[PDB]
């Protein structure tokens, strides 16, 4: 980064990276791993597993 | 995947497919017509030209 510009911008136009106000750092933003949840059951008259 | 986008892996992965065609090309070898319609017979590729 460029020592006055604060915080960068991905492809989606949403928060990339940003940098500490207080000391010299850069912090890149990564969400946090996240999914879906699939079950994998028989059918009612079967079993409740 | 960080943005949201959920690519989904295939059934069919690459070493059963390769299986898949290996099988059909060492039939189609083997029987010709005939494992389409039946059981596998043998025959020889001479014979089946």
């Amino acid at each position: 980064f460029l020592p006055f510009q604060q915080f960068g911008r991905d492809i989606a136009d949403t928060t990339d990276a940003v940098r500490d106000p207080q000391t010299l750092e850069i912090l890149d933003i990564t969400p946090c791993s996240f999914g879906g949840v699939s079950v994998i059951t028989p059918g009612t008259n079967t079993s409740n597993q | 995947k960080f943005n949201g986008l959920t690519v989904l892996p295939p059934l069919l992965t690459d070493e059963m497919i390769a299986q898949y065609t290996s099988a059909l090309l060492a039939g189609t070898i083997t029987s010709g017509w005939t494992f389409g319609a039946g059981a596998a017979l043998q025959i020889p590729f001479a014979m089946q030209m």
